[PDB]
Protein backbone atom coordinates (compact mmCIF):
# COMPACT_ATOMS: atom_id res chain seq x y z
CA UNK A 1 0.00 0.00 0.00
CA UNK A 2 1.30 3.51 -1.28
CA UNK A 3 0.69 6.94 0.37
CA UNK A 4 -0.42 9.72 -1.92
CA UNK A 5 1.22 12.66 -2.62
CA UNK A 6 0.13 15.93 -4.53
CA UNK A 7 2.16 18.76 -6.57
CA UNK A 8 5.21 18.79 -9.31
CA UNK A 9 7.89 19.61 -7.09
CA UNK A 10 8.26 16.76 -4.61
CA UNK A 11 11.41 17.17 -2.90
CA UNK A 12 10.23 18.42 0.62
CA UNK A 13 7.87 14.62 0.20
CA UNK A 14 9.49 11.42 1.67
CA UNK A 15 8.83 8.23 0.13
CA UNK A 16 6.84 5.37 0.96
CA UNK A 17 8.86 2.51 3.04
CA UNK A 18 7.54 -0.58 1.70
CA UNK A 19 6.41 -3.60 4.55
CA UNK A 20 6.62 -6.87 2.47
CA UNK A 21 3.60 -9.07 4.52
CA UNK A 22 3.42 -12.61 4.17
CA UNK A 23 0.05 -14.86 5.40
CA UNK A 24 1.14 -18.92 6.33
CA UNK A 25 -1.19 -21.34 5.19
CA UNK A 26 -0.69 -24.99 6.31
CA UNK A 27 -1.99 -28.66 6.16
CA UNK A 28 -4.13 -30.46 8.77
CA UNK A 29 -3.32 -33.64 10.21
CA UNK A 30 -4.27 -36.84 7.70
CA UNK A 31 -7.63 -37.83 7.88
CA UNK A 32 -8.36 -41.11 6.76
CA UNK A 33 -11.07 -44.80 6.43
CA UNK A 34 -10.43 -47.67 7.16
CA UNK A 35 -11.92 -51.26 6.26
CA UNK A 36 -11.02 -54.89 5.98
CA UNK A 37 -12.53 -58.01 3.38
CA UNK A 38 -11.39 -61.90 3.78
CA UNK A 39 -10.41 -63.74 1.03
CA UNK A 40 -14.15 -64.98 0.66
CA UNK A 41 -15.51 -61.53 0.57
CA UNK A 42 -12.96 -60.12 -1.82
CA UNK A 43 -14.55 -63.11 -4.55
CA UNK A 44 -17.59 -60.25 -4.39
CA UNK A 45 -15.95 -56.90 -6.60
CA UNK A 46 -19.02 -54.88 -5.29
CA UNK A 47 -17.73 -54.57 -1.31
CA UNK A 48 -14.36 -53.29 -2.80
CA UNK A 49 -16.34 -50.43 -4.97
CA UNK A 50 -18.93 -49.61 -2.55
CA UNK A 51 -16.62 -49.72 0.19
CA UNK A 52 -14.32 -46.86 -2.00
CA UNK B 1 -24.57 -16.00 -5.04
CA UNK B 2 -26.33 -18.04 -2.71
CA UNK B 3 -26.60 -21.65 -1.59
CA UNK B 4 -27.98 -24.09 1.16
CA UNK B 5 -25.36 -25.62 3.18
CA UNK B 6 -26.12 -28.91 5.36
CA UNK B 7 -22.91 -28.81 7.47
CA UNK B 8 -22.51 -25.53 9.68
CA UNK B 9 -20.01 -23.75 12.37
CA UNK B 10 -21.24 -22.59 15.50
CA UNK B 11 -19.92 -19.33 17.36
CA UNK B 12 -19.78 -20.07 21.64
CA UNK B 13 -22.17 -18.61 24.16
CA UNK B 14 -20.12 -15.45 25.04
CA UNK B 15 -19.32 -13.98 28.50
CA UNK B 16 -21.66 -11.50 30.46
CA UNK B 17 -18.63 -9.84 32.03
CA UNK B 18 -17.99 -6.05 31.24
CA UNK B 19 -14.92 -6.46 30.00
CA UNK B 20 -12.02 -3.35 28.94
CA UNK B 21 -8.91 -3.31 26.96
CA UNK B 22 -5.85 -2.43 29.27
CA UNK B 23 -3.90 -0.11 28.29
CA UNK B 24 -4.36 1.07 24.68
CA UNK B 25 -3.67 -1.33 22.23
CA UNK B 26 -1.83 -0.69 18.93
CA UNK B 27 0.24 -2.78 16.26
CA UNK B 28 2.69 -2.43 14.04
CA UNK B 29 3.31 -4.61 10.48
CA UNK B 30 6.50 -6.40 10.38
CA UNK B 31 7.87 -8.67 7.33
CA UNK B 32 9.85 -10.20 9.97
CA UNK B 33 10.36 -11.80 13.73
CA UNK B 34 13.28 -10.98 16.12
CA UNK B 35 14.83 -14.41 15.13
CA UNK B 36 14.11 -13.84 10.75
CA UNK B 37 10.99 -15.73 10.35
CA UNK B 38 7.93 -14.06 8.58
CA UNK B 39 5.11 -12.42 11.06
CA UNK B 40 1.15 -13.59 10.19
CA UNK B 41 0.33 -9.69 9.92
CA UNK B 42 -3.21 -10.96 10.16
CA UNK B 43 -3.19 -10.86 14.27
CA UNK B 44 -2.04 -9.21 17.43
CA UNK B 45 -2.05 -9.54 21.06
CA UNK B 46 -3.93 -7.86 23.34
CA UNK B 47 -4.85 -7.51 27.31
CA UNK B 48 -8.13 -7.64 28.34
CA UNK B 49 -9.37 -6.09 32.21
CA UNK B 50 -10.34 -9.82 33.50
CA UNK B 51 -10.17 -13.36 32.03
CA UNK B 52 -13.80 -13.49 30.33
CA UNK C 1 13.88 2.56 4.25
CA UNK C 2 11.98 -0.83 3.21
CA UNK C 3 11.27 -4.12 5.40
CA UNK C 4 11.22 -7.32 3.18
CA UNK C 5 10.61 -10.78 3.78
CA UNK C 6 13.88 -13.50 4.21
CA UNK C 7 13.49 -16.90 2.77
CA UNK C 8 15.79 -19.30 3.33
CA UNK C 9 17.72 -21.08 0.18
CA UNK C 10 18.50 -24.19 0.75
CA UNK C 11 20.28 -26.26 -1.89
CA UNK C 12 18.94 -29.70 -1.22
CA UNK C 13 20.35 -30.92 -4.03
CA UNK C 14 23.95 -29.69 -3.86
CA UNK C 15 25.65 -31.75 -0.90
CA UNK C 16 29.05 -30.14 0.92
CA UNK C 17 32.14 -32.23 0.15
CA UNK C 18 32.60 -35.02 2.30
CA UNK C 19 34.92 -38.69 4.10
CA UNK C 20 35.16 -41.71 2.79
CA UNK C 21 36.77 -45.30 4.05
CA UNK C 22 39.48 -46.64 1.33
CA UNK C 23 38.87 -49.36 2.12
CA UNK C 24 42.81 -50.68 0.84
CA UNK C 25 43.35 -53.94 3.31
CA UNK C 26 40.18 -55.77 2.66
CA UNK C 27 40.67 -54.93 -0.90
CA UNK C 28 43.51 -56.57 -1.01
CA UNK C 29 43.23 -59.81 1.18
CA UNK C 30 42.13 -62.98 -0.51
CA UNK C 31 38.61 -63.87 -1.60
CA UNK C 32 36.43 -67.20 -0.91
CA UNK C 33 32.83 -67.37 -1.79
CA UNK C 34 31.76 -71.36 -0.80
CA UNK C 35 28.42 -72.26 -1.85
CA UNK C 36 25.35 -70.47 0.25
CA UNK C 37 23.02 -73.93 -0.36
CA UNK C 38 26.50 -75.92 1.22
CA UNK C 39 27.25 -73.36 3.65
CA UNK C 40 23.39 -73.84 5.41
CA UNK C 41 23.64 -77.35 4.82
CA UNK C 42 26.92 -77.36 7.19
CA UNK C 43 25.91 -74.66 9.46
CA UNK C 44 27.89 -71.61 8.31
CA UNK C 45 31.33 -73.02 9.52
CA UNK C 46 33.91 -75.09 6.57
CA UNK C 47 37.32 -76.34 7.23
CA UNK C 48 40.49 -76.94 5.74
CA UNK C 49 43.02 -79.18 6.05
CA UNK C 50 46.82 -78.41 7.53
CA UNK C 51 50.22 -80.75 6.17
CA UNK C 52 51.24 -83.24 8.11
Amino acid sequence: HMNIEEGLDLSSKTPTALVQRLVPSVFKEPKNILYTLDAREMRDPEHKTEAG
Amino acid sequence: DSYKTDISGRLPKGSTESLTVSGQPEHKVEAKDSNGMPVDNRQGTITVSASG
Amino acid sequence: ANQLAKDLEIMFENYVEGFEAACVVSRNAKKFRPGDTAMQRAGDVLYRPQHY
